[PDB]
């Protein structure tokens, strides 16, 4: 059995794995955050297949990292939004998540420094308040 | 059996293609003072030792194929592991790409020994002064980070400053149009992945690999000034598998170019 | 009891029984308090020992109890242990509250009074003051940000930064001046933490952080202290990022602190997140990057204790499992060391255990099963698993991972350098770190080199100490001249880069080889340009060394002068003694080591006035249990070991030895077996632990040094726990040894003076040849160019030369004594000494080489020397000798012509004088008079053993005691033989070992010195013991750990070349003592003479044929020579042809001609050919080889003996038997076939009944086998294809000869002990009952090489000492007594009964070894091979006889492929089908 080699397949697998109740909680900005983290995990995973270029060595960016990242986002968003149905995009702890996914999760297995630089680059491109604009680009010049 | 004969043919061919012998470097107190000479003599000793090892092992194999003597235990392992095509342990003392097969290993080793013959002949012709202007290739040298550190030590000793207070600058130029400055060392064979550099300026492109005619390594004292946002740091790897890091170069990208986009596309420098 | 107070789950179950046993004993629980806690070394109690007053540490810092717990009201061990723990936590918290109140009072101040600040420091422990500083800084910064809550407010964070700056300035001034070392560590930890705080506050200021909830502040470790909380345990809350933890409130004593590398707090964040995420972390990476120390620093910062389970061969399971579940109860932490080093099954088991505990922990987010026990998992746990590149698949899902690839060494060096009060700390750090990066690569790699980060830490600490001693000296000088004393003033004008150069010189220069010195100087020039250092020469010590070397006759020099390198090495040794209390003078054998430390001790004694006492202990010679001490299984009584004994004797201060300087030199090899108990000494604790429970603090004067030759087996942990000095072989110059020997010879007389005068005259004569670029050194290097049987060590050869020159002096003295009227003059003495010196060079340099290389050495010397030499056109000088009259005379004249008695031909003890054996007689005399132990080397059977026995029996006053060194030889056997022949007597000097008989030098012969196996740490304990005796002139008696000198005793050994299997080359240390001489197989002319004597005595039996003795010897020698050059050992391992087989040849001829009275020459040559076939051809494995052998024997018989009838003399069926006739007459093959067929009818009728066909090979082989049985000690080697008839023919011969056949019944259950039982059975049957037995056994019967070795020793000795012990021994003696009583011999003691038993066995037991250099040449091999065409044809004919294979219609083909050569020309039908 092989996972289908696709960004779409990985996103679908991620959203199927994550329970429906968890991703819909009081903060309605949570769903955007969950989608962004899922897209980031999928882009990393599918970069693994191109090991000489996508990284420097095949890391085990397994599903456990995704569960840990989901728990981190859940708990920190619960911290920042104390039972509020909405939270402003600027109030999101963007730096906290950026540094956490840069050092603890998805970064621990990262051994080479330049892989860490890549992870920082992806995280700073994706995780920011600018994401909550309708004109955001998850990629540039796909074709 | 026939694999006796085919292995005999392969061993004969390898002994033909591998160069005969490697000359050692003559020791001298002034040469011992120079760090480049010490690095190069260490390299020559290692290369001559391993060349003697492989030459003797191939002579052993070819004589055994003719039956004049019997497979020992280590010989049994060596013949079996030549037939199976996987690289022997006793031959690999320097870092190698994981999947490299014996045949292109021998081709690479022939290349390395030829370059070592070149540098030994150049050293014998003159001295460490002529040793300074040699255009070595990082992939060819067994320990190239030793070479870059030796260049650092050479410039520090020649011009009398601390090693910590020194930094490296890159001047990617054509081999013909290059200047041999006292701080400049010629490095060849460097290749970029996913970028093209013109006049020390980088541009993203879809070309898979761009060859540098000659990379110029110059050591300049630490300027203590913050790097411009247009300058990017490129990792340098020995092999395409990029499992080992040698050193880091700093490159200035072109206008309109996003250093984040250099990072995402995995732009890198490869020795081989 | 185990459930209550689970903290003693870490100590052993045997130690648990101990604490139960010592329940009413508080003073014996000290080991357990050490093991169970972090830094707790003892609990403080009153004189009543009824209440605990405080808790101390390994350093000595103590914590006083707020409410002491009295054991009287809580007699139960668990109850008062729990009370001690809880009250320790309570007092730690309350003392923290007091210290934090103090520090906040000090804080928020424009300036700090230094006096009050150090008073606060000393008022509390190191950990408490560190934690108080952290808490105060945390509260100050948090309040400063809470003021920032208005947004854009002017920052009082500048005030916090300035407060930290001024406190850091105060510490920078304070650490500088001399302080108590515990205060020193307190100051170092505080300055480290405050440097970290200053950097993090600078980052916060740069980032312009505004809100207290900004993640930029959340990331850093925040300390929250609320004294208002009732429970003191959680009054301190530790919080980093989202994680929040309570303080462990456990006492750590003093622990090394890290430097808060960005890598380090990266790890901090990742760990704490993982624990809040309720899973452990796995910070993998290469070793030496601080992974385990990072985990320890996390545990310490939270105040919990970490367990460092080191995972190597020392790792265990049951103790590991119990300490693991103890961790489970207690809640402390545990950091596994390198996890990939575990073996696979162990790795899986421990992985399953940790997976169980991890899932329990995640469940708690609660009991789990450990050792069938449900255990409440405490929330506070963490478990960490470092790794060296992966995780087992059962834990990849449960554990995080980190990249510990490279810690910031720059930051570490900057923090620790500044922690030592260095100004310009960052400059020196950024210089020194790349310097060690350079050292780890450019320096030639060595086993002992260690340029890891730990070496950097050590260099920094040493540099700080050097700066302090320099400022102390400056302060003393300024007090002397003037009074203006200011620490800041002297500090400012104090260079610091010179200080680091000095420190690195004093720590790393000793460890370099002679070539790395210019490399390190170049590196210093490149990293620290313009700055250089020179060690301050200690002129007092220089003069004391010069004077002592003058007294000890050693050579002295300064720098470039001869021995100057050795002098510098001695100075570095002194320096590192001043710094380090533990040493290893690592270097090749005989470099400088023993005499360097001796001369240093004596120079220090004469300079300081503190007398020096040494306890030179060899660790390997004694067993480890005896080295440290024994544990009584019943009464646990403490029998101290040697080192523990001497330590306690020094401690007791009985005779002022505390005032004396004590040097416990550990001469010998080192391995991680005994030093594991001694590693607790070489650290800063300086305390010796014992298994019984006693502890001994190391007095300051005691200095432990290790005198080890190589560190290929030393654990790097122990290598780094103490200093090092390298003594390269270049340090010891050759001419330096020459001067040593010349001075010693000129000084001391040999007996214990006229002979001193003759020594001085001899030295004057010989001096020119021992100058630099002299004859001896060129000859020595030439001998180094050649090869030698044993490992050529230069000191060995020089010692041999010096010993033989001393013997030349003794010979001159004896000649003067025999000629009192005419003492030798200067000219004659001069000639004698020159020629003796040339002779000694020849026999000492080439004495371990083949004859050809001896000739080459003689040729080289003749080319280079000027001494007159014999003018022999071909004979090499080595075959010549020098007369006592100083003339060159051939050795052949010294060889007499013995006429051995005709019944003593080829006897085991008849030595025939030959050139080689008289030369070796002279060398043995020379080398035993000097009492220099020696070893014989040469191919087995060359005659060395008896070439020595003849000398030593010819020696007037030396008993020979041969000993058979086996693979399992232990020095216990040497002790046994010593107590058997020698006795211990108490002299005023001390206990003395002396042989019982007087005036009689006991020589101990060792047949095969190299046979005992090399340990896995490359040391032969026996050879170490003899090295200890020969060097030290004594040994240590383990019964009372007393130095016992050896008197009137010397050792001699022998061994074949090490290239033979089972032969381990000896340690160069032991070689440098014993000179070795090569005894090869005798040459052609030597063989001619040696067996010409044997045959001339042989043929006296039959006078009519005496005239044919010498041509017979010539033919025998020629045939053996051919069989030499043709049958090399390369073709087959057993193609070895020694003069032992010549002795067997002549012995067989003797056994043939003895009962007989008359034969012509034809019968003689038939006998001669028979024996030649039985020796030289019966072992051949190829048929063309045996055809060649037959051709050669016939040709030699023709050429030497022309006038003899060929057909009768060598009739092809050469078969000799004694069964048909009364004597051993040549036997007709057909008639012998008839007789053996009749005996086969008898055999079939009585014994096994299977058909046996009698083809020629069966006849020849049955005759050979019976011939071997009929002799005593007949042991035979039946190599041949399976089924070919080996065992059946052997059984048939055994039944024919009346022998009882015995095969061992072998199966997979059959282990070594069943084999030993069968061995005792067969031995007692064949030696006690006088029941002859044939013992057959196969390769299928040998399931272990131990079987082979036991058989080896049984056949070499005739008996095995290892079979019969204890009850079995007593029963054997009972049976031997009964057997001797039946036989007619009255013997009482066990020794003579044992000898008679051995004689009976060697005369009655016959073992045969059947397969398909030790056993070879000592047994008889016979190659059956496979049945030839003939044998197959007869087998077919005999078996295909019942059925009618007869066809009258058969038509003979025109062509027959004639497979059977002897097929009848008309092949009948049966003949054709059999073919
Ligand atoms: N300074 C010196 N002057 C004269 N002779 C010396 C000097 N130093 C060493 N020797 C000689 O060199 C030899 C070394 O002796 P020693 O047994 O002390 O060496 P070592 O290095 O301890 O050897 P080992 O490893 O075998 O124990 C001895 O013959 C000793 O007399
Ligand atoms: N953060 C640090 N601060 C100070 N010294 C360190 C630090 N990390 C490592 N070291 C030094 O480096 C060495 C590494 O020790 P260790 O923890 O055994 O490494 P590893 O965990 O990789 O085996 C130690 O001897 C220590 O002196
Ligand atoms: N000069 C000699 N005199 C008597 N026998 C000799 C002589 N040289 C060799 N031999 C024979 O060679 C053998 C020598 O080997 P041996 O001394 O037994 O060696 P090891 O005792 O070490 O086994 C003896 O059996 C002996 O018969
Ligand atoms: N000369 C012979 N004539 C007849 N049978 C023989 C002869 N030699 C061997 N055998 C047969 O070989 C069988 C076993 O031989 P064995 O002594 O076990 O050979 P090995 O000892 O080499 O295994 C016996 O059953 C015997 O019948």
């Amino acid at each position: 059995f092989e996972p289908p080699p696709g960004v779409k397949a990985n996103m679908l697998r991620t959203f199927s794995s994550i329970p429906v109740s968890r991703i819909c909680k009081s903060p309605n900005e949570r769903a955007r955050l969950y989608f962004l983290l899922a897209w980031f995990h999928a882009i990393i995973q599918e970069r693994l297949r191109y090991a000489p270029l996508g990284w420097s060595k095949k890391y085990e960016f397994g599903e456990s990292d995704l569960r840990s990242a989901c728990d981190t986002v859940d708990t920190w968003l619960d911290d920042t939004a104390k039972g509020r149905q909405n939270i402003s995009p600027d109030k999101i702890p963007w730096s906290a998540l950026k540094t956490l996914m840069a050092q603890s999760i998805y970064g621990g297995r990262v051994d080479n420094e330049f892989d860490q630089r890549l992870l920082n680059t992806f995280l700073e491109r994706l995780f920011t308040t600018r994401s909550f604009d309708s004109e955001f680009k998850l990629a540039c010049k796909v074709d | 059996p026939a694999w006796m004969r085919t292995l005999h043919t392969t061993a004969s061919n390898w002994l033909h293609l591998i160069p005969q012998t490697l000359s050692h470097l003559k020791r001298t107190v002034e040469n011992i003072k120079d760090p480049l000479f010490r690095f190069f003599e260490r390299e020559v000793k290692m290369g001559a030792k391993l060349l003697q090892d492989v030459r003797q092992d191939l002579a052993d194999v070819v004589q055994v194929c003719e039956g004049k003597k019997k497979q020992t235990n280590y010989l049994r392992t060596l013949i079996n592991e030549l037939v199976k095509g996987i690289l022997p342990r006793s031959w690999s003392h320097y870092t190698v790409p994981a999947g490299m097969t014996v045949i292109q290993w021998v081709s690479d080793f022939s290349e390395r020994i030829k370059q070592l013959q070149n540098i030994s002949l150049a050293a014998a012709s003159g001295g460490a002064k002529e040793l300074k202007n040699i255009h070595v290739c990082l992939g060819g040298l067994f320990v190239p980070e030793a070479y870059i550190t030796a260049t650092r030590q050479y410039v520090a000793q020649a011009n009398s400053w601390s090693l910590e207070e020194l930094c490296l600058e890159v001047n990617v130029t054509t081999s013909q149009g290059a200047t041999l400055d006292a701080c400049s060392f010629g490095v060849t064979g460097l290749k970029l992945q996913g970028a093209t550099c013109n006049n020390n300026k980088l541009s993203l492109s879809n070309a898979i690999s761009t060859a540098l005619p000659l990379t110029q390594l110059r050591w300049v004292k630490q300027t203590n000034t913050e790097k411009k946002a247009s300058v990017v740091t490129l990792p340098v790897y020995l092999n395409f598998t990029r499992a080992d890091l040698i050193f880091t170069v700093d490159f200035e990208i072109a206008t309109k170019e996003d250093p984040r986009s250099f990072y995402e596309r995995g732009v890198a420098v490869l020795c081989t | 009891e185990r459930s209550s107070f689970p903290r003693f789950y870490f100590v052993g179950d045997e130690d648990l029984l101990e604490i139960i046993g010592n329940s009413k004993n508080v003073a014996k629980l000290q080991k357990h308090f050490k093991k169970m806690f972090a830094g707790v070394s003892s609990i403080i109690l009153n004189e009543d020992n009824s209440v605990v007053l405080g808790i101390s540490s390994r350093e000595g810092e103590e914590v006083m109890f707020k409410t002491p717990v009295s054991i009287t009201e809580h007699p139960k061990i668990n109850e008062w242990l729990t009370l001690v723990e809880k009250e320790m936590r309570v007092t730690l918290a309350k003392l923290l509250a007091e210290s934090v109140t103090e520090v906040e009072i000090f804080g928020k101040a424009t300036s700090i009074d230094p006096n009050t600040y150090i008073t606060w420091i000393d008022k509390y422990q190191a950990q408490l003051v560190v934690l108080s500083a952290q808490i105060a800084w945390s509260e100050n910064v948090e309040t400063a940000l809470s003021s920032m809550g208005g947004g854009g407010d002017a920052a009082p964070l500048h005030s916090v930064l300035s407060n930290v700056e001024v406190t850091l300035n105060v510490l920078a001034d304070s650490v500088l001046m001399e302080q108590p070392p515990l205060r020193r560590r307190k100051l170092e930890h505080l300055i480290t933490e405050l440097v970290h705080q200053r950097d993090v506050t600078r980052s916060l200021i740069k980032s312009k952080i505004d809100n207290a909830k900004s993640f930029e502040w959340l990331s850093q470790m925040r300390f929250y202290f609320d004294p208002k909380q009732t429970d003191v345990l959680q009054q301190l809350s530790i919080q980093m990022a989202n994680a929040k933890f309570n303080y462990g409130f456990e006492y750590l004593g003093v622990q090394d602190k890290l430097v808060q590398t960005p890598l380090t707090d990266r790890c901090y964040l990742t760990m704490t997140q993982a624990l809040e995420a309720r899973l452990g972390g796995s910070p993998f990476g290469p070793a030496g990057t601080g992974k385990t120390e990072s985990v320890k620093a996390l545990g310490h910062q939270l105040g919990r204790f970490v367990l460092v389970f080191n995972c190597d061969e020392t790792f265990d399971f049951q103790a590991m499992g119990r300490i693991f579940v103890g961790l489970c109860q207690v809640g402390a932490w545990g950091c596994f060391d390198e996890f990939n080093r575990l073996e696979e099954r162990m790795l899986s088991a421990v992985s399953q255990q940790v997976q169980c505990i991890q899932e329990a922990l995640r469940e708690h987010s609660i009991t789990c099963e450990l050792l069938n026990k449900q255990v409440k998992v405490s929330p506070d746990m963490a478990i960490f698993i470092t790794m060296n590149p992966n995780l087992p698949d059962n834990l990849k899902k449960l554990f995080r991972s980190l990249a510990m690839t490279k810690p910031d060494r720059q930051l570490i060096a900057q923090v620790m350098l500044y922690s030592q009060g260095f100004r310009t700390a960052e400059v020196l750090a950024n210089k020194i770190v790349p310097f060690f990066k350079l050292c780890d690569e450019q320096l030639s790699s060595q086993s002992h080199y260690d340029f890891g980060l730990r070496a950097l830490k050590s260099v920094l600490v040493s540099a700080g100490n050097v700066k302090r001693e320099r400022i102390q000296k400056i302060k003393r000088e300024k007090e002397e001249r003037g009074e203006a004393v200011d620490e800041g003033e002297i500090a400012e004008n104090l260079p610091e880069q010179e200080i680091l150069i000095q420190s690195v010189c004093e720590t790393m220069v000793p460890k370099l080889v002679a070539e790395d010195i210019p490399l390190l100087f170049s590196l210093l020039s490149d990293v620290f340009p313009g700055v250089q250092y020179h060690r301050g020469e200690m002129t007092a010590l220089r003069e004391e060394l010069k004077k002592v070397c003058q007294e000890m006759y050693l050579t002295y020099g300064d720098g470039e002068e001869v021995g100057g390198m050795w002098v510098e090495k001695v100075l570095q040794l002194y320096q590192i003694t001043q710094i380090n209390h533990g040493l290893m003078m690592v270097g090749p054998s005989g470099s400088g080591k023993s005499m360097a430390w001796r001369v240093l001790l004596k120079a220090l004694e004469r300079l300081e006035g503190v007398e020096g006492v040494a306890h030179i202990i060899d660790p390997k010679a004694i067993s480890k249990d005896h080295l440290y001490g024994t544990l009584d299984p019943n009464t646990r009584e403490w029998t101290d070991g040697l080192f523990t004994h001497v330590l306690r004797k020094i401690i007791d201060s009985v005779r002022g030895e505390l005032q004396k300087r004590q040097w416990i030199v550990f001469d010998g090899d080192v391995d991680p077996e005994w030093v594991e108990n001694l590693n607790s000494v070489l650290d800063d604790n300086k305390l010796l632990t014992l298994p019984n429970g006693e502890r001994l603090s190391l007095p300051p004067n005691v200095r432990i040094m290790f005198e080890v030759q190589d560190l290929k087996y030393a654990t790097l942990a122990t290598v780094s726990r103490c200093g090092m000095v390298w003594f390269s072989e270049d340090v010891l110059s050759t001419d330096m040894i020459f001067n040593n020997f010349l001075a010693r010879l000129r000084s001391i007389p040999l007996d214990e003076s006229p002979m001193l005068q003759i020594q001085r005259d001899a030295a004057t004569i010989m001096q020119p040849y021992f100058t630099s670029n002299g004859l001896v050194t060129k000859a020595l290097e030439h001998a180094f160019q050649l090869e030698h049987i044993m490992d050529l060590t230069r000191l060995r050869c020089l010692g041999s030369l010096f010993s033989m020159l001393h013997q030349a002096c003794r010979n001159v003295a004896q000649y003067n004594a025999n000629h009192p009227d005419f003492p030798m003059q200067i000219e004659q003495l001069e000639r004698y000494i020159q020629r003796y010196l040339v002779y000694a060079i020849l026999w000492s340099l080439s004495g371990d080489s083949r004859l050809k290389m001896r000739a080459e050495l003689g040729e080289y010397i003749r080319r280079i020397t000027t001494v007159p030499l014999p003018t022999a056109p071909n004979i090499p000088i080595i075959d010549y000798e020098v007369s006592i009259s100083g003339e060159w005379s051939p050795w052949q004249a010294k060889v007499p012509q013995i006429e051995v008695e005709t019944h003593k031909v080829a006897a085991p003890d008849v030595v025939v004088p030959t050139l080689d054996t008289v030369r070796h007689e002279a060398l043995l005399y020379t080398w035993l008079a000097e009492h220099k132990p020696l070893v014989l080397c040469g191919p087995p059977g060359s005659g060395k053993t008896m070439t020595l026995f003849s000398a030593l029996r010819a020696l007037p006053d030396m008993e020979v005691v041969g000993l058979n060194f086996s693979s399992a030889t232990t020095p216990e056997l040497l002790l046994k033989t010593f107590d058997h022949y020698c006795e211990y007597r108490r002299t005023p000097n001390g206990v003395v070992l002396a042989p019982v008989q007087l005036g009689k030098w006991l020589v101990l012969f060792c047949d095969e010195i190299n046979l005992p196996d090399m340990d896995k740490y490359g040391t032969q304990r026996v050879i170490s013991f003899i090295r200890q005796m020969v060097e030290h002139g004594g040994f240590y008696r383990t019964s009372d750990q007393t130095w016992v000198k050896l008197e009137r005793i010397q050792f001699v050994g022998a061994c074949n070349p090490p290239t033979d299997p089972g032969r381990k080359p000896l340690s160069h240390r032991f070689l440098r003592h014993v000179p070795v001489v090569y005894v090869d197989y005798p040459g052609p002319a030597s063989l001619t003479q040696i067996y010409g004597t044997f045959n001339r005595a042989m043929l006296r039996l039959i006078p009519s044929l005496r005239t044919y003795a010498e041509p017979l010897t010539a033919a025998m020698v020629e045939f053996y020579t051919m069989s030499q050059e043709r049958f090399t050992q390369d073709t087959q391992p057993h193609y070895i042809y020694s003069p032992r087989e010549m002795t067997r040849w002549v012995r067989g001829i003797f056994e043939a001609l003895r009962p007989l009275e008359t034969l012509p020459v034809e019968g003689l040559i038939r006998i001669w050919a028979h024996e030649a076939l039985r020796l030289f051809q019966d072992r051949l494995v190829e048929d063309e080889e045996r055809r060649w052998t037959d051709e050669n024997i016939d040709t030699v018989a023709l050429k030497h003996f022309p006038n003899i009838d060929r057909e009768k003399a060598m009739s092809r069926p050469i078969l000799y038997s004694n069964w048909l006739s009364k004597d051993y007459i040549p036997v007709d093959q057909e008639e012998l076939r008839d007789y053996v067929k009749a005996r086969l009818k008898v055999f079939y009728e009585e014994e096994l009944d299977v058909p046996l066909v009698l083809f020629n090979e069966v006849l020849d082989h049955v005759l050979r086998i019976d011939r071997i049985f009929r002799q005593p000690q007949g042991h035979l080697l039946l190599i041949g294809v399976s089924g070919a008839g080996k065992t059946t023919l052997s059984r048939f011969v055994a039944w024919m000869n009346g022998l009882s056949v015995y095969q061992i019944k072998v199966h997979r259950k059959y282990t070594g002990e069943d084999f030993d039982e069968d061995l005792r059975t067969v031995l007692r049957r064949s030696g006690c009952k006088n029941e002859k037995i044939a013992f057959i056994m196969d390769e299928s019967n040998v399931l272990d090489s131990g079987f082979l070795e036991r058989m080896n020793t049984l056949l070499a000795n005739g008996e095995v000492p290892g079979l019969f012990e204890g009850d079995e021994y007593a029963t054997l003696m009972t049976q031997c007594k009964e057997g001797a009583q039946k036989e007619g011999l009255m013997l009482d003691s066990h020794e003579e009964l044992y000898k008679w038993f051995t004689s009976q066995v060697i005369r009655n037991l016959h073992v045969v070894f059947t397969m398909n250099p030790a056993l070879f040449n000592r047994c008889v091999l016979n190659w059956f091979g496979d049945w030839s065409t003939e044998a197959l044809y007869q087998v077919g004919k005999e078996f295909t006889s019942k059925m009618d294979l007869e066809k009258p219609n058969y038509i003979v083909p025109d062509y027959m492929p004639v497979v059977y050569d002897k097929l009848p020309q008309p092949p009948s039908h049966r003949e054709a089908i059999v073919n």
